[PDB]
């Protein structure tokens, strides 16, 4: 009966990218992790979400783009 | 006449140790006095009634003197102890007080005191003391006796009455069931489950000084904060973070009398209340110490009510209703008597039923703790340890007072690194593929065995060069490296041989299952948009709807060209896409790349190492990722794979009788199925099936241990329980099932163990930081086995796979699951932290089926319940099955049946509720959280002659009596698992073959007794359908070409098997009555399969007369280049031997095949002798192929000179004229024929 964070709609997160251009979400009190950096989106987590759907339209690492 | 039950024996016991000079008559009397004076320490206990009489004495107190002893100090302990170790009668008509001087030195004095827990607590015994030493030293001075402070006992009923005919009364009762509607559920320290009451009188204390200084600068930094408060937000902190509780319930400890009424009370007064207590991740520790000093601040205004009244309104428990409790009073035990020295030792202070934890800020500003803790719940050294989490905890607050409650680290330096230890994974794999290992084994062992099923038999040149043969076919039909092939095929080698092609052409393969709707199916291929489709002929009108979709069949075997590897499989491309459960939209697929399954194989490869003489089976279905480690990793081991026949995953017998069959050394199961497999199996069936089996895996539930020493004692074979969602290639972590460390097992559950090659395991908290051992918390997946995300959805991957704050760049995967790690390292299963659902191995969201429903007609709103519909029907395994709760928009009945019908074509079998109810109300509770526990359960006519016995069988499983017929046999509570039993017990009771797929298919009394009560019965046999040259087998004394099916394997998988027969009616056998109408009735058909070309022809009895008589009819036209004959003699040898042998034919021929309207066989024997008794036979100027029986009958001009009218090589073998063609017979025959074929 844990109710994870990120399955609660009531918190509110943010969207964070790696190097590999990445995205994720992650809750906001928290410090965003190493080698991840804010994509200047945040709010409700269906918002976030929403924001990565359109943002994120090549689902290839970015080391791998160049290769192909 | 107040009470009902007994009290309990405990007591509350210390001693007050007095260095100075003491007179010891004067100080028992006193004691006598003292006790004298308060009227409630007289009280006893008729039974049962609680009562006073005034009418008891008190005894002056035993005077020891242990100054001459060798130890009075150990002796004096040793005494209080002795008096302390016995139980109290409660019912005696004597006091229940004790008090004892003893003298350990000239100067000093342990004075030992005892009461029943109902007559005083630990608040208010020093008041008796100090009343004593008053008495004391007031004859000491030369006054009177002092009178009696101490409240009678009328006086306090007298105002606890008031109190309960008070207008607070109802009050106090309000506010306290309206804290106990939103008090949350209580928390312990100790992973043990809460006990309640507890007997143990003997606990474990513990007294603590930290002398860090730390608190004293958190507290000069928080100017503002009271001391006691903040200590106590610090208290409570540390429970809820080393619990990994947010919102817990603890006890604290407050007063039911106050002020002078306390200080003159003897009575208990200390009153324990529930306290309910939320951390919240985002609040510094000055919010938190505010707001919880605002709530007790609320609840000492009605502490006055007791607690126990509490629990009698609530009640019959178990549990309690908090676990620790935490205490910030006092107790004041000094007293002045002039030029002596007196400290309050404690003895006993009752039972703990969890923990007490009593903080005490000093007047410096420093802190000590008072840790009072169960001996059989905890130990010790572990107090010690979240002492020192305490410690710390201050610490970093100290340091840091802007510091969130959720960023707070609870983690010991030594747990760090044991957590590096075993996360510690990395091994060095080479990049590379599949493809490239398949064809490097495949180097190494070429003429070895490698695939084979019922009909064909690869060895790895021979596989490989299908491979290479299927993958340029696809590349043919636009395949390019990168793109997607799905696949809709029957368990055969063509499945294998399709994959293994799909990943040669540097494509990803994509299973489908056809049993889902074809609304599903068609969703999948719109999102994953492969190139092209393999399937059968059967198949395609399926998908002849699906726009933009090429196809492909692919059910025979194509023409070698080259076995050397294509070399386009990259490390990054896709390996497979396997589809799961959505808990929002539509399912998702799971891209899972080449390096991560490559990682997987070779791990379980090196820890699970596999030989050529292994041989792995082929149950696992194509939608399910168990079996991608069915389909390659025996390919890279050098061992060989073998096909199980369609559906038999779900038969346990036919599980026994396929590795019996092949000798499986190597297989897998799902808890569930294992525990249906173990109920089929008795040792000898045991010794007789699964004595091959080395490596048995379990994977997909939480693997029972009890199921497991079952496996053991049963068969002793090397059972494995493994972990891993589909998102992380199959199976993650590894733990043994068997021996040693299944003797280990305390719990009920195997632990899923440690983490694979280059893969790591992190057990968080909600806040994301990693718990300490024994404490639960969600599960989290790192390292290079990770999935490449879902496919074409980027939102609900990167809710999925979320950023590691512990490895920098990397990501790692949430799992949803709740796990702990041990003692030893390992971890383990726990349960699940959202409405996803493993029922018998399945993955099921009911998120998605709830969506569904209320997508429905004229449906307010729906609910998913998994739940045992019958209690009798569990034999263990999952006995859970899915029920629909709906409620109408308009109030009308919504049928039911039409809306699961309804619900087919959209949710895959598994996934649709077996019964959907209708209610009025969706059954709420309190706060309208849905209570579950108010669902109700549903309820548990032809009935003709043979179906009495299926209604029979049902009411022996289900335990229900069924008089319906047309009865579900899942509604009623039945499942897989008990429907693969009801299946033998079926197979015993009825001559027929039942299987549980039956039961599947079709569920009621009336299907399965109209069902119960292949290739064909024409004149062609398809038995192989090959591609090259064909090899024609005629027809026995039987008319039927079917006991050839044993040939096929032998053969070489380019060849063709059509076996030619006689359908009785209209058939050849009956319509002639001369024995060579029929012999060249055959070249009606034999001449429209392949009119051209040599013929390569074989018989058996009857068949090999057909053979050579056809033989020289057609040297008469082509050549024959294999004419095969077996214990074949001519007819010139109306016998009366031979119709013995005949009917041995017959016999073992029907005897063979356990099931009518096959009587025709009986009449295909008899026009096969009356055609036999007319001789007919052909020099047959060619040259043929004989295998004779040795064990039959004399003549030593047996065939070599019994055939010499008639050039041939003859092979000999131990059998009779019926053994010739049994397989054990074909074991050799076989290998010569196709040696002769080539
Ligand atoms: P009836 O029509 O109900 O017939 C019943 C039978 C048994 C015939 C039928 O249901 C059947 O054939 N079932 C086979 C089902 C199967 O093989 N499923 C795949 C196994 S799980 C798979 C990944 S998964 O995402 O699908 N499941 C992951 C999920 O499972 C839990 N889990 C895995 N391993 C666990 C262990 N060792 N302990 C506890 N829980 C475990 C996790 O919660 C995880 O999220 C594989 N990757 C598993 O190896």
């Amino acid at each position: 009966h844990m109710t994870s964070v990120f399955d609660r709609d009531d918190i509110q997160f943010q969207v964070v990218v790696n190097h590999e251009e990445q995205y994720s979400i992650w809750p906001e009190y928290k410090e965003i992790p190493q080698g991840w950096r804010a994509a200047g989106k945040s709010g409700l987590k269906k918002d976030c979400l929403a924001y990565i759907e359109e943002v994120w339209t090549d689902m290839r690492p970015l080391s791998l783009r160049q290769h192909m | 006449e107040k009470l009902s039950e007994l009290p309990s024996a405990w007591s509350v016991a210390h001693y007050v140790e007095l260095t100075g000079e003491v007179d010891s008559p004067l100080l028992a009397r006193a004691v006598v006095a003292g006790l004298a004076q308060a009227d409630t320490l007289r009280m006893r206990f008729t039974e049962v009634w609680q009562w006073v009489d005034d009418a008891l004495t008190f005894e002056l107190p035993e005077i020891i003197d242990l100054r001459t002893n060798i130890d009075p100090h150990g002796t004096a302990q040793a005494l209080m102890q002795a008096d302390l170790q016995q139980d109290l009668r409660v019912d005696s008509g004597k006091p229940l007080v004790f008090h004892q001087l003893i003298q350990v030195a000239d100067n000093r004095w342990y004075w030992y005191q005892r009461y029943h827990h109902l007559l005083v607590d630990g608040f208010s015994f020093p008041a008796i003391t100090r009343q004593i030493a008053n008495i004391y030293c007031t004859w000491l001075r030369g006054e009177p006796t002092p009178a009696s402070p101490f409240t009678p006992f009328a006086d306090v009923v007298e105002e606890y009455q008031q109190y309960r005919e008070s207008e607070a009364w109802q009050r106090d009762a309000a506010f306290w069931a309206e804290q106990r509607r939103q008090l949350p559920p209580p928390a312990s320290l100790s992973p043990a489950p809460l006990p309640g009451r507890s007997a143990s009188a003997d606990i474990l204390r513990l007294k603590l000084e930290f002398t860090d200084g730390e608190f004293r600068q958190l507290a000069t930094q928080l100017s503002g904060v009271q001391r006691t408060d903040l200590a106590l937000a610090l208290a409570a902190l540390w429970l809820g973070r080393l619990c990994n509780r947010m919102d817990y319930a603890a006890g604290f400890i407050f007063m039911r009398r106050l002020g002078s009424a306390a200080l003159t009370a003897t009575g208990p007064v200390l009153n324990v209340l529930p306290l309910g207590i939320h951390i919240a991740a985002q609040e510094t520790l000055p919010e938190l110490a505010t707001r919880l000093a605002a709530q007790l601040k609320k609840m000492r205004r009605h502490q006055r009510y007791d607690a126990e009244q509490i629990v009698r309104d609530s009640a019959a428990g178990d549990e309690p209703l908090f676990g620790p409790v935490l205490n910030i009073k006092v107790f004041d035990y000094q007293l002045d008597i002039p030029d002596v020295q007196a400290q309050t030792h404690t003895l006993a202070t009752g039972p703990v039923n969890d923990l007490e934890l009593a903080l005490f800020p000093d007047v410096h500003g420093d802190l000590s703790i008072e840790i009072l803790a169960n001996k059989q719940r905890y130990d010790e050294p572990t107090l010690i340890q979240h002492a020192e989490r305490l410690k710390m905890l201050i610490a970093q607050f100290a340091a840091d007072p802007a510091l969130l409650c959720g960023d707070v680290d609870i983690m010991l330096p030594g747990e760090y690194a044991q957590l590096a230890q075993l996360n510690a994974t990395q091994v060095e794999i080479p990049e590379t593929t599949l493809s490239a290992l398949v064809a490097e084994q495949a180097a190494k062992t070429p003429d070895a065995p490698a695939l084979a099923d019922a009909r064909y038999l690869f060895s790895y040149r021979e596989m490989r060069e299908q491979v290479v043969a299927l993958a340029n076919l696809l590349r043919e039909r636009g395949v390019k490296p990168g793109d997607s092939v799905a696949v809709a095929l029957p368990r055969s080698v063509f499945l294998t041989l399709a994959l293994h092609a799909i990943v040669e052409a540097g494509a990803a393969w994509l299973p489908l299952d056809t049993g889902y709707p074809d609304d599903r199916l068609k969703m999948m291929l719109e999102d994953a948009r492969p190139s092209l489709l393999i399937t059968t002929d059967d198949q395609l009108p399926r998908f002849s709807d699906v726009p933009n979709l090429t196809s492909l069949c692919y059910n025979a075997p194509l023409t070698p060209q080259g076995s050397a590897p294509l070399q386009l499989s990259q490390p990054h491309h896709t390996a497979y896409i396997i589809f799961t459960s959505g808990s929002t939209g539509r399912p998702k697929g799971v891209m899972v790349g080449q390096t991560a399954i490559v990682n997987r194989l070779l791990w379980m490869q090196n820890h699970y190492p596999l030989t050529g003489e292994d041989v792995v089976a082929q149950k696992t279905p194509c939608s399910f990722d168990v079996s991608v480690w069915e389909f390659f990793w025996p390919f890279i081991a050098g061992a060989k794979l073998v096909m199980a026949e369609p559906e038999a995953h779900r038969d346990p017998l036919a599980m026994q009788q396929f590795f019996a069959e092949y000798g499986v050394t190597t297989t897998h199961f799902v808890p569930s199925m294992l525990a249906a497999f173990v109920a089929s199996l008795t040792p000898q069936t045991a010794r007789q099936s699964c004595a091959t089996l080395k490596q048995v895996f379990c994977s997909g539930e939480a693997l029972p241990a009890d199921l497991c020493r079952e496996w053991q004692q049963l068969t002793g074979a090397p059972l494995h329980n493994l972990y891993g969602p589909t998102e992380a290639a199959v199976d993650v972590s590894w733990y043994p099932a068997f021996g040693e460390e299944l003797a280990q097992v305390r719990g009920s559950s195997v632990p899923i163990g440690y983490p694979v090659w280059n893969t790591g395991l992190r057990i968080l908290d909600a806040m994301m930081h990693p718990v300490p051992p024994g404490v639960a918390g969600d599960l989290y997946l790192t390292g290079i086995q990770l999935a490449q995300g879902y496919l074409g959805r980027p939102d609900l991957t990167a809710s999925r796979f979320i950023a590691d704050p512990f490895a920098p760049g990397e990501r790692m995967y949430r799992t949803g699951d709740v796990a702990r790690w041990l003692d030893n390292g390992a971890v383990e299963y726990l349960g699940r932290s959202d409405d996803q659902l493993k029922i018998r191995g399945q993955r099921i969201e009911l998120g998605e089926i709830d969506r569904v429903m209320q997508a429905l007609p004229d449906v307010e709103q729906a609910v998913t319940h998994a739940c045992v519909i019958n209690q009798a029907a569990a034999t263990g395994g999952d006995a859970r099955q899915l029920v629909g709760y709906l409620v109408s928009q308009s109030g009308l009945p919504l049928d039911t049946s039409a809306l699961q019908a309804q619900l087919r074509e959209t949710l895959p079998p598994h996934m649709v509720p077996v019964v959907l109810l209708q209610l009025p109300q969706l059954p709420l509770s309190a706060n309208g959280k849905l209570d579950r526990k108010a669902l109700p359960l549903p309820e548990l006519a032809p009935k003709a002659g043979s179906e009495t016995i299926i209604a029979a069988a049902f009411s022996s499983l289900l335990g229900c009596d069924v008089q319906d017929a047309d009865a579900d046999f899942f509604a009623l509570g039945g499942h897989s698992l008990l429907a693969m039993k009801l299946a033998a017990q079926l197979s015993r009771q009825v001559a027929r073959q039942v299987t549980p797929g039956q039961v599947m298919v079709a569920s009621t009394v009336a299907k399965l007794a109209t069902i119960i009560d292949r290739m064909g019965f024409e004149t062609i046999l398809p038995l192989r359908e090959g591609n090259g040259p064909t090899l024609f087998c005629f027809h026995p004394a039987s008319g039927f070409a079917w006991q050839f099916s044993v040939l096929s394997r032998y053969l070489d998988p380019q060849w063709s098997i059509i076996g030619i027969q006689s359908p009785r009616p209209n058939g050849p056998m009956q319509t002639a009555a001369n024995l060579d109408e029929v012999c060249e009735a055959h070249l009606a058909t034999l001449l429209e399969q392949q009119p051209h070309g040599p013929y390569y022809l074989l018989g058996y009895s009857l068949g090999g007369t057909l053979a050579q008589g056809i033989a020289a009819r057609l040297r008469a036209r082509e050549q024959v280049a294999f004419l095969g004959l077996l214990d074949t003699w001519p007819p010139e040898t109306l016998d009366p031997e031979v119709l013995a042998e005949i009917n041995r034919e017959r016999e073992a021929f029907l005897a063979a095949q356990q099931g009518e309207l096959f009587t025709t066989i009986e009449g295909n024997y008899a026009d096969a002798v009356r055609l036999l008794t007319t001789a007919h036979s052909v020099p047959f100027d060619g040259k043929a192929t004989l295998f004779v029986a040795e064990r039959t009958l004399q003549e030593g001009m047996s065939p070599e000179r019994a055939w010499s009218p008639w050039e041939l090589d003859i092979y000999r073998q131990d059998c009779a004229h019926v053994d010739i063609i049994s397989p054990g017979t074909f074991e050799k025959i076989g290998p010569i024929i196709r040696a002769t074929l080539n």
